[PDB]
């Protein structure tokens, strides 16, 4: 079944990969080579994920957890049940990503619009892979990755933060903390707005992209403008990561102390000490 | 690629709009003014801003806040301006050390700060009624207010009704840069790992839900702005290319789609939802819950680990232990 | 004894617990999920139903009907009944029911495909007090452009086959935002003008270049049928005709592209 | 600015928990090479003749030695007490029983304490144990003491700037902050945690619900209580040169067993071994020092596990001489 207006843009072409052979849709999915790859990807990455909690302690949700290897095993491949399920499901997962990535774009070329979604999504997948990847490669072993687990990833977080003393003080993390207040404001604003203005109560009129404006005139003493706080929301919600990716890898690659003494740069100048 | 997405290539300028509103309209002001450079990414026109006797409150309020604040930090390095600028992110105004309850504390232990926070929640109070006002005088529904009412009403549970419900002000934020964030971390602490807090994980996941849904709206948006996307209201009493195309690219990515109109009832509602479950959070804890990792573990939640190094008993509760 | 504890082993953040999942659940299925089916709902089926008997699913789906008043007279209700006339010039690749469907014609003048507009009213934009609201220089006389950036009139228009398709003569701002929408050209070798929207265009100090259709495809752009306004459907028109050549334009578009 | 790679890491708890210490090694080597001045055992000599309680006649805490034995033990602490003043420092030369000089009865409590540290503490100090050196590092005023006010610099060798200074009012945040590794949190933890044992350390609640009658009002402690143990946690941390996870799981800082390390327990045996130091050892030397020697309060100079692991998990990397020098402890009961 389809939308009323879908029909007449369910059209072949627009594959990146694959051509014919998977430009079809399943129900409401588009599907093409980059949905075969990330359906594979899902199937073993998943049924890896339950192997490995079968050999655990625990089927509760929020206390399984698959973690990776000792730090002594290095970069190397680790036994199955010392690491190597995390290896192999972190695998499986980028390769899950990046299909999804990969499939958007073709979705996009069918449609005729802009490939802004997919390049937002990358943000994301970069973030994962400075976590799990770049951070670990340079620290020299996988075991510096974080584990698959509801719960126990937020233990990995708690003692990474911890590692620091005080990861609050991390400039980097400060940034991507500023990042997500602002944007978390900004979407409530923004939707707000834009629903105040199609519903004004009571019967009264629907408002003017006029009214937008004068509004947050009024209020702030300036207005972005229609499109242009789309171009911002963007902007805001990427650099949540591509400001905190900086706090990440400065931690432990090229910072070994507390966060808050690296303020010290500022604080200890002889002019003032 | 649609480089307009990126920067306005070509900037427009015309004789400034002004809508009237119910009443304010000689409350207005200031000239407007553009900036080319803020023109390639933003509306150039800058200004004028509306005054009226809401937002003058909450100048006035927030200024005595501010100056409370800033006097209390001044002290804190006897009153030296070089050391002010340098130690400015160290310095704080801060509830009370010592126990009194709910009593009114003396001005030398926690008294500045409960009077910043009155004149801060005034301040906000008087904010809002212009938010509201403004919506309402220019005919608008009032759902930014809602928003922000919520945002309010967490910062007087971490401020004032927490404190209130376990009957402590030691409890509330610190004002300062360094000094709200030691707060943090130190009421994480108290109440068993924030992090075994469900409000506090619903929270986040509303939180994060807005930097995806900004992200995803965002970028959507600039991909269809070459159908006129970014003119929301047009688009949703009247449904365009636009809007079709971006529920199509979300229906066969995701095999579900919204509308231009209800796509932001669900940013509005994640954004609301940030605000309300960190409340709850806040509600529950002190008053019904004292340790949240011992809370998980009681109720089964809780991921345990083998020992790596040696598993430690507690030596105070070893034979002989002294005190 | 503890706060927060109740009889039978239960305690007060527990219940809550459960009573935020509901709230979550209710306001995302019961609310929002409806809100998204204020617009191409019920479905369409590929063979036959439809008005022989609804599903009853197909009325649980939507939300009561909302009424928009228009700022400008009239109003307009959703959800409602809006099925598609137009023959579309495609027809079926293979014959499963998710298999694609392909253009029998010229796509981009059968508007099929990303070369599809919606049906939009067929009414000139307004601005607040009520003036068409997208209208070229020639006619918003009290708008220009910001100094240090390009004036395109007299430029040529460059297509996606290195041809010169013909030359700027005006912008089309929109008189609300204070930004311009579209850009008007002279048609080589054809006696007409054509719209162009911005987001198609590369405007560089001697040429504006399009690389969304060739040079020989700008004598089918749509047409506006008043010179100096545009209606909403014109405006669907003309942008999708351009989207359309990012598949069509030619032959390779369509196919993979690594 | 920041510190060029590669660090170091250990791990210290299950894998995948993030659990280790994070370490620059220039900085090890650094302190390694600071460490390694710890002057050799002097020879052994033979024991033979008389106990020196026999020989000498002021000798009140090692009346056992041989003179052989004694001296090589006076030559020691010369070695790591005063090594620029000299025997003199604490003797007259033409009276080597006289008491008359301040530092020769602080040598000898300080003497009696050492033997306590390595006798009765070894819970904390094991068989690597403490020497003269291990706090004095070669001069008389330890480089690394506390008062009961914050001072700085932390290494009392270093010039002061103005505002440094302890009565320069303005520049108190920051004396507070360098001790509680640069932190805002405004406590100090040395003498509210370890100049004595009057306050918990411990603030967590082990219920996950509330009890009536010590969870409302004036029957709680103020979140002050956290904020300051979270503030010795950064100053130990600081001290011993490392980060939480060397002794605890973050999930539970409240919780022993698999969530806390050896090194957690060891940390414990430590407040208490310094809480009595402080309290029967050094805070009563204030009758015996010369003014010069106190701070504003009267008192005397303390110890925190700075002052002997300075920036190190083990003081001086676990060097000992333990055996070279048994007069030092533990000592034998009856
Ligand atoms: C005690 C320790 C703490 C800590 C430790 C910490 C660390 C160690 C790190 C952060 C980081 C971050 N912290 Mg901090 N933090 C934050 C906020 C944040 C974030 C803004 C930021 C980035 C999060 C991230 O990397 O997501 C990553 C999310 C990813 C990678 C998502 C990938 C999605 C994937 C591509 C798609 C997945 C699809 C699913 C599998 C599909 C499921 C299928 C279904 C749905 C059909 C706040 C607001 C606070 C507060 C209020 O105190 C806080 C306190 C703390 N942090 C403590 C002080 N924090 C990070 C940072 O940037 O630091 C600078 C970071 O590294
Ligand atoms: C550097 C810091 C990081 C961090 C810090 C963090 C914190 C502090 C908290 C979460 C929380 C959450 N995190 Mg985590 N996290 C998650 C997933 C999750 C969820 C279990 C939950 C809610 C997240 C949410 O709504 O996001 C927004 C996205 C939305 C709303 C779209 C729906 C996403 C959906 C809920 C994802 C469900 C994931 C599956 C359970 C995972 C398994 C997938 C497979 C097996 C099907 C993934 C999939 C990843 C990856 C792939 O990198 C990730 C990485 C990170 N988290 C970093 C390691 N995360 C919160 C929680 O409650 O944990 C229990 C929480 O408190
Ligand atoms: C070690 C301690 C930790 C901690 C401690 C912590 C606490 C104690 C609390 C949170 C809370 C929250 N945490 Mg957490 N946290 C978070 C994320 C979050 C948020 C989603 C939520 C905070 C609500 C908020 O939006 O505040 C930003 C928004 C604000 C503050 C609203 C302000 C609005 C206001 C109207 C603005 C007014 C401005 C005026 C102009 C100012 C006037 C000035 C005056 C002087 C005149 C992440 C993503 C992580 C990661 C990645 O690890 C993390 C880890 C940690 N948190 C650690 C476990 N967290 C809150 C919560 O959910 O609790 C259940 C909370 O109370
Ligand atoms: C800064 C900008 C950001 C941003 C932006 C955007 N985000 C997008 C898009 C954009 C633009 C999309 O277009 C895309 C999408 O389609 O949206 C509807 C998407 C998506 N954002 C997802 C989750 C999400 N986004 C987060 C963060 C941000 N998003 C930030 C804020 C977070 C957290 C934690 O913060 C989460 C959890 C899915 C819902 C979806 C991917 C589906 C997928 O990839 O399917 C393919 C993969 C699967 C369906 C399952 C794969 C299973 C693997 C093999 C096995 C599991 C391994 C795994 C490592 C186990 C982890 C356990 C866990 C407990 C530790
Ligand atoms: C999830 C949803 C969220 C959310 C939502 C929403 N947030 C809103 C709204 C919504 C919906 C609004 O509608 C409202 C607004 O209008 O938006 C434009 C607003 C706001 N969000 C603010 C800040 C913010 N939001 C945060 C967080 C979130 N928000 C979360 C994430 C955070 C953090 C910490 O994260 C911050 C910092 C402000 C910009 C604004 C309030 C201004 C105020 O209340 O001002 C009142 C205070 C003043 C006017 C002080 C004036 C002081 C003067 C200039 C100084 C005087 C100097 C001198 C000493 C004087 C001498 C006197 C002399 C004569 C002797
Ligand atoms: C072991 C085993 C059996 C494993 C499983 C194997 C498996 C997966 C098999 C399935 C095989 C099937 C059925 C098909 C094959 C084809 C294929 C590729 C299928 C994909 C199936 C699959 C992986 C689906 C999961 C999809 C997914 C990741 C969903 C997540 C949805 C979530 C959580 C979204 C978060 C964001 C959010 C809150 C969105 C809600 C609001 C919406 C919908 C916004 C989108 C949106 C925006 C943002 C606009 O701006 C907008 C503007 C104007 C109009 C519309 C919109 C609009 O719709
Ligand atoms: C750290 C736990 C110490 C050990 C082990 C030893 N001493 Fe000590 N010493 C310590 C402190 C905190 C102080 C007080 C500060 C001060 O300088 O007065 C001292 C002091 C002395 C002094 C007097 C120094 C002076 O004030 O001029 C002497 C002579 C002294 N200590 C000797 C000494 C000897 C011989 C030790 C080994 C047997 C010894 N100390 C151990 C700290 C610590
Ligand atoms: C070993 C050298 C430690 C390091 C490094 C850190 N902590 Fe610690 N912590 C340690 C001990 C021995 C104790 C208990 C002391 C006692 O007398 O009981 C503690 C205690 C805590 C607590 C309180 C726990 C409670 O039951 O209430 C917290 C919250 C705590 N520690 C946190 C903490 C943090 C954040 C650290 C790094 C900044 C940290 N500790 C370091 C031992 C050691
Ligand atoms: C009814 C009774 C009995 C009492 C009042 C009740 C009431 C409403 C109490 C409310 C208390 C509340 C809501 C408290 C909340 C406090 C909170 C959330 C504080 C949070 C964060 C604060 C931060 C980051 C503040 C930083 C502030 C600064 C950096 C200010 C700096 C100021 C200056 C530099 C001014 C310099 C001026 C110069 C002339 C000295
Ligand atoms: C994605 C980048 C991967 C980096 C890995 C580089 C080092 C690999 C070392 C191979 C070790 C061999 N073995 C058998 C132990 O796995
Ligand atoms: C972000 C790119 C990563 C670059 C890799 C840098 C090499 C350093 C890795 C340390 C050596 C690996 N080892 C042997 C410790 O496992
Ligand atoms: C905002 C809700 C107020 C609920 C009142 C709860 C009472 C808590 C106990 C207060 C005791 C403090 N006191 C009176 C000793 O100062
Ligand atoms: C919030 C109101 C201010 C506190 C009310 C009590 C009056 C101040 C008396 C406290 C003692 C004075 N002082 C400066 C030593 O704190
Ligand atoms: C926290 C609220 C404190 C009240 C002081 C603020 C006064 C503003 C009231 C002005 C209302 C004018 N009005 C009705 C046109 O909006
Ligand atoms: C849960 C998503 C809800 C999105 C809509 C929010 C509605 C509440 C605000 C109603 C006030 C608007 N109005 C028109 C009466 O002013
Ligand atoms: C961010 C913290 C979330 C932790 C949630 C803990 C849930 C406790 C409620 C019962 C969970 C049920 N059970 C036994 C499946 O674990
Ligand atoms: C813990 C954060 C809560 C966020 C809730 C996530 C909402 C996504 C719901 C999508 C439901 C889709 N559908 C088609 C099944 O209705």
């Amino acid at each position: 079944a389809l939308l009323s207006f879908e029909r007449k843009y369910r059209v072949r072409g627009g594959t990146l990969i694959g051509g014919d052979l998977f430009d079809f849709w399943v129900g409401p999915y588009f599907v093409g080579f980059f949905g075969v790859s990330a359906i594979f990807f899902i199937f073993l990455g998943v049924s890896l994920i339950g192997y490995a909690a079968s050999q655990g302690p625990t089927w509760d949700p929020f206390a399984i957890s698959i973690n990776p290897p000792d730090l002594k095993y290095g970069l190397g491949a680790a036994p199955l049940l010392e690491g190597g399920f995390w290896q192999a499901i972190t695998v499986c997962a980028l390769g899950a990503f990046i299909s999804w990535m990969l499939r958007e774009v073709e979705i996009s070329r069918k449609l005729g619009i802009g490939w802004h979604v997919p390049l937002a999504f990358c943000v994301p997948i970069f973030m994962f892979c400075v976590l799990q990847v770049f951070r670990p490669l340079l620290l020299g072993s996988w075991g510096h990755a974080f584990p698959y687990g509801i719960l126990s990833h937020l233990d990995w977080v708690n003692n990474f933060g911890y590692q620091y003393l005080n990861w609050h003080y991390n400039p980097g993390h400060m940034s991507s903390v500023s990042f997500l207040f602002v944007n978390a404001m900004a979407l409530g604003l923004h939707g707000g707005l834009i629903l105040s203005v199609a519903n004004p109560g009571d019967g009264d009129k629907v408002k003017t992209a006029e009214h937008e404006n004068q509004y947050f005139r009024d209020v702030v003493g300036y207005s972005i403008g229609a499109l242009s706080i789309h171009r911002l929301g963007l902007f805001l919600a990427s650099n949540i990561f591509l400001t905190g990716a900086f706090g990440t890898i400065a931690s432990g690659p090229f910072w070994t102390r507390g966060w808050p003494e690296w303020w010290g740069w500022w604080l200890d100048i002889p002019f003032w000490s | 690629a649609d480089y307009q997405t990126i920067y306005t290539q070509i900037q427009a300028r015309g004789p400034h709009i002004t809508v009237s509103g119910e009443w304010g309209d000689n409350d207005r002001i200031g000239k407007p003014f553009y900036s080319y450079w803020l023109g390639k990414i933003g509306d150039a026109q800058i200004g004028p801003i509306y005054l009226g006797a809401s937002g003058i409150a909450a100048f006035a309020f927030g200024a005595t806040a501010i100056l409370i604040i800033g006097f209390n930090m001044l002290a804190e390095v006897h009153f030296d301006p070089l050391q002010f600028f340098r130690q400015f992110f160290w310095l704080g105004l801060y509830p009370p050390k010592a126990q009194y309850g709910m009593g009114i504390p003396p001005l030398h232990d926690g008294g500045w700060w409960l009077m910043a926070g009155l004149f801060m929640t005034l301040s906000l109070g008087s904010w809002w009624i212009r938010v509201y006002s403004r919506a309402r005088a220019l005919g608008l529904g009032t759902h930014i207010a809602w928003n922000f009412a919520a945002a309010i009403f967490f910062v007087l549970c971490i401020g004032c009704i927490h404190p209130a419900l376990v009957g402590s002000w030691s409890e509330g934020v610190p004002f300062g840069i360094w000094p709200h964030i030691d707060w943090l971390t130190a009421f994480s602490i108290r109440y068993g790992n924030f992090y075994y807090c469900p409000w506090h994980g619903f929270s986040i996941g509303f939180a994060y839900g807005c930097g995806l849904l900004f992200a995803a709206h965002g970028a959507t948006i600039l991909a269809v702005a070459r159908f006129g996307g970014d003119r929301e209201i047009e688009q949703i009493t009247d449904r365009g290319t636009a809007v079709e195309r971006a529920a199509l690219f979300w229906r066969w990515t995701i095999g579900f789609n919204a509308t231009i109109e209800s796509v932001h009832r669900w940013g509005w509602f994640f954004s609301l939802m940030v605000m309300v479950s960190a409340s709850v959070g806040i509600l529950l804890t002190g008053t019904f819950v004292d340790n949240w990792y011992l809370w998980c573990v009681k109720h089964g939640a809780a991921p345990d680990y083998p020992a790596y190094l040696p598993a430690t008993p507690d030596p105070a509760s070893l034979p002989g232990a002294p005190k | 004894m503890y706060h927060g504890a109740l009889a039978q082993h239960l305690d007060i953040a527990q219940l809550v617990w459960y009573a935020q999942w509901l709230v979550i659940w209710t306001v995302v299925l019961l609310y929002l999920r409806r809100e998204d089916r204020r617009e191409g709902y019920p479905l369409v089926e590929p063979l036959g139903l439809v008005k022989l008997a609804p599903e009853d699913g197909q009325v649980y789906e939507l939300p009561y009907p909302k009424t928009f008043v228009l700022p400008h007279g009239g109003t307009v209700t959703v959800p409602r009944r809006r099925p598609e006339t137009r023959e579309l010039k495609l027809a079926q690749t293979d014959g499963f029911e998710g298999a694609p469907l392909q253009p029998t014609g010229n796509p981009l003048v059968d508007a099929v495909g990303p070369a599809s507009y919606a049906e939009r009213a067929e009414v000139v934009d307004a601005t607040v007090d009520g003036k068409a609201k997208i209208v070229p220089l020639r006619v918003a006389t009290d708008f220009s452009i910001a100094e240090g950036d390009v004036d395109p009139r007299g430029l040529p228009v460059v297509a996606a086959d290195g041809v010169e398709a013909g030359t700027v003569t005006d912008l089309w701002v929109d008189r609300s935002e204070h930004y311009f929408r579209y850009l008007e050209l002279s048609v080589a070798g054809s006696a007409r003008t054509a719209l162009i929207p911005l987001g198609f265009c590369d405007v560089k100090k001697d040429k504006i270049v399009v690389t969304s259709i060739l040079s020989d495809q700008f004598a089918n752009v749509p047409r506006l049928q008043s010179r100096d306004q545009i209606t909403l459907r014109e405006e669907d028109k003309v942008s999708a005709y351009y989207a359309g050549g990012l598949l069509y334009a030619t032959p390779e578009r369509a196919e993979a592209l690594l | 600015c920041f510190e060029p790679p590669p660090a170091t890491t250990t791990q210290t708890g299950f894998r995948g928990l993030s659990m280790g210490e994070v370490l620059h090694p220039a900085t090890v080597k650094a302190k390694k090479e600071r460490d390694a001045q710890y002057p050799p055992a002097l020879p052994a000599v033979k024991a033979e003749g008389p106990p020196v309680s026999q020989v000498y006649k002021n000798v009140k805490v090692l009346g056992n030695l041989t003179e052989a034995e004694f001296l090589r033990t006076m030559t020691a602490m010369t070695e790591w007490v005063s090594p620029e003043e000299g025997c003199t420092y604490c003797h007259d030369e033409n009276n080597l029983a006289s008491e008359a000089k301040y530092p020769y009865v602080v040598a000898r409590r300080m003497l009696e304490m050492t033997r306590a540290i390595n006798t009765n503490w070894t819970q904390h100090v094991a068989q690597t144990g403490v020497t003269c050196y291990t706090c004095h590092r070669g001069t008389p005023l330890p480089p690394y003491v506390r008062y009961l006010e914050p001072t700085l610099p932390l290494n009392n060798r270093e010039t002061p700037t103005h505002v440094e200074r302890v009565e320069t009012r303005s520049g108190y945040v920051v004396r507070l902050a360098k001790y509680t590794a640069y932190s805002a949190l405004n406590y100090d933890p040395f003498t509210m945690f370890l100049a004595n044992d009057k306050r918990q350390v411990r603030v967590v609640p082990q219920t996950a619900l509330p009890l009536v009658g010590v969870s409302r009002g004036k029957e709680r402690r103020p979140l002050s209580d956290a904020y300051a143990t979270f503030a010795l946690m950064m100053s130990i941390s600081d001290s011993l040169g490392t980060n939480c996870t060397f002794c605890h799981n973050a999930q539970s800082f409240e919780t022993w067993g698999k969530k806390s390390t050896p090194q957690r327990a060891i940390a414990w045996w430590g407040i208490r071994m310094v809480r009595d130091m402080n309290m029967n050892y050094l805070a009563p030397l204030n009758t015996v020092l010369p003014a010069s020697r106190l701070g504003r309060q009267g008192e005397a100079p303390q110890a925190d596990c700075r002052t002997c692991h300075q920036g190190v998990t083990k003081p001086l990397f676990g060097a000992s001489r333990l055996q070279d020098y048994p007069e030092l402890g533990p000592i034998k009961a009856a």
